[PDB]
């Protein structure tokens, strides 16, 4: 869902760039030039955007946007390191709604009888 | 934040015995509350030494008093009791109850009938026939989780809520450039050279 | 105008493509158990087929900022769908409004941006469905095809200010 | 006893290297200072 | 020649002007990209 959210901030942020740029040549000229690079090489960490002054406050909150992007699945990662502790089937439940996850009772015995006879919906599926 | 957060998390009643920042307590009477005074085992022990001596009080007149001090103390407060009642509770709106870990020690209800009575072994047999044709255990799930009105109430993901804040706003710097940009340049220019001739 | 005849004809196939888009109501089954056929109005039930309006997000005259935010989510939804519907107004404003001078790429700037405001609808919608897994193409549908349009048209608009502007202007230069 | 407990903390220190806001400021108007009287001095 | 250093190096650390083509360009904000991810994690290597 984020990835789809950084996507369409590129395509915005793009697209607008080269809107604010259009002098209807010097504009398009400088649109068609810095919009990929923007919406791309300032997607990662961060030549001269600027005319409009209008397109300024789109790229600095820019730089600060992907800024504060960059910081944050940055350290998130590095939290990842640090926790994300391995974890784990909780309940027999889920034993019968998967079947990634083989499971079997002794050959002879109540345990294997129990299923067997047993009338509860979910021991049934089980069995 | 972030670790802080996420290295966050809680055991048992061992659990209730190595902290102090969440309360906890029994009722007032009862063999709950007898049962931690005589209980000689370790953690039960210490638990017993701390609500003997907590203040305030951190026993309760009835069972809906100590259910009412968990609802309305944000989690600062725990209260023990019968597992068969609590599970009940669990199932009840607004459905803000949970039972945590295994109970604390093994007890059972069981059908009384009068020294030397002549339903004495017919109702013990008719007991052990019902459990093994699962007829307890469904008439529990009937009165408990069936008949409970609490059935609606993971894997520790990433922020996107106030991020998402920063989208839209970051939106409104958006159209914002959108507008200015566009009745500065049509109205500006249009606007002068308009009025030139 | 070979090729702007066809910038024209994606135009407006790309309104209606657009609009049927904003129709698709298939934005997911969310499957519990029922499954949940989910439109932009409401949220409709599998077995036993059901359905449902917005729950709530609904009511309650209260003030401030959170709650407020509730009324967002109401409200988010009607952020989505007038945009888009008013760019498309545009759209064949100058599908026919083409022939005749301004107005014609005055109108066009006013389209595309209406065209632009939709994918923030669509932003909108998904985080008012980030109020509580599986999706529906609809939007993806929608998000691309805004895109396309507004290229299309805005290009062409260029295309205006260049011989309206610059090639009519040298045709003036006698 | 009463004590077997003697980390939730979470905040942002401005104060800190805001004093080093302060230093870099005075800096700051020095610089322009210095600046403008040898731009005035000199050039002048 | 002017460029390919630089980007192979400069851009390696912490990421002047490379624009003509488009064709290098794509390759360029694949590198951007690229280190950053990386320099990101030996970063978070470190902390941890």
């Amino acid at each position: 869902e984020i990835w789809m959210c950084i996507v369409f901030a590129y395509i915005g942020v793009s697209v607008v760039l080269f809107l604010v740029s259009r002098s209807s040549e010097s504009t398009n000229e400088f649109g068609i030039f810095n919009s990929l690079w923007f919406s791309l090489g300032a997607f990662m960490r961060q030549d001269i955007s600027p005319r409009s002054l209008s397109g300024r406050i789109v790229g600095g909150v820019w730089w600060f946007f992907t800024l504060i992007i960059i910081s944050s699945y940055t350290a998130n990662l590095a939290a990842f390191l640090t926790v994300e502790r391995m974890v784990s089937i909780e309940s027999a439940e889920d034993l019968s709604k998967q079947t990634e996850i083989a499971y079997g009772t002794l050959d002879s015995g109540s345990t294997k009888e129990f299923f067997r006879r047993s009338k509860i919906a979910v021991f049934d599926k089980m069995w | 934040f972030l670790t802080v957060e996420r290295m966050v998390s809680i055991e048992s009643a061992e659990d209730l015995s190595k902290q102090t920042e969440i309360a906890y307590g029994t009722l007032d009477s009862g063999s709950t509350k007898e049962f931690f005074r005589r209980s000689k085992i370790a953690v039960f022990d210490k638990m017993w030494t701390y609500m003997r001596s907590a203040e305030p009080s951190v026993f309760v007149r009835t069972t809906a008093e100590g259910v009412a001090r968990v609802r309305k103390s944000k989690g600062k407060y725990a209260y023990l009791l019968e597992s068969t009642m609590n599970e009940y509770i669990e199932q009840r709106k607004p459905c803000d109850t949970m039972k945590v870990g295994g109970n604390l020690d093994s007890k059972g209800y069981g059908i009384a009938t009068p020294k030397g009575s002549s339903l004495g072994n017919a109702v013990n047999l008719a007991v052990l026939k019902l459990n093994e044709q699962g007829l307890l255990d469904k008439l529990k799930n009937k009165w408990w989780y069936d008949k409970g009105e609490c059935g609606s109430g993971k894997t520790s993901a990433l922020s996107l809520s106030n991020v998402a804040g920063v989208f839209y706003i970051l939106v409104g710097g958006l159209g914002l450039a959108m507008l200015v940009a566009l009745i500065e340049f049509c109205y500006k220019s249009r606007a002068e050279a308009k009025r030139m001739k | 105008r070979g090729v702007q005849m066809l910038l024209t004809t994606v135009g407006a196939f790309a309104a209606f493509s657009l609009m049927t888009i904003a129709v698709g109501t298939d934005y997911w089954l969310y499957s519990r158990g029922e499954v949940m056929t989910h439109s932009g109005l409401w949220r409709t039930c599998c077995n036993f087929k059901g359905l449902c309006k917005q729950i709530d997000h609904p009511e309650d005259a209260d003030y401030e900022a959170d709650t407020a935010e509730y009324f967002l989510r109401a409200v988010r939804a009607s952020s989505i769908f007038p945009i888009l519907s008013v760019i498309l107004l545009f759209m064949g404003g100058l599908c026919i409004a083409a022939s005749e001078r301004h107005n014609i790429i005055l109108s066009a700037g006013i389209f595309f941006v209406s065209a632009g405001l939709s994918n923030i609808i669509g932003i909108i919608v998904y985080i008012s469905a980030n109020a509580g897994y599986s999706y529906g193409w609809s939007f993806y549908f929608g998000a691309l095809s805004f895109i396309i349009a507004e290229m299309v048209g805005v290009l062409a608009v260029h295309m205006f200010i260049d011989r309206h502007k610059q090639l009519r202007a040298t045709a003036r230069a006698t | 006893g009463e004590c077997g407990s003697g980390e939730k903390t979470s905040a942002l220190s401005l104060s800190n290297v805001a004093g080093v806001f302060y230093i870099l400021v005075g800096g700051l108007g020095l610089a322009m200072l210095v600046a403008l009287i040898e731009f005035c001095y000199k050039s002048r």
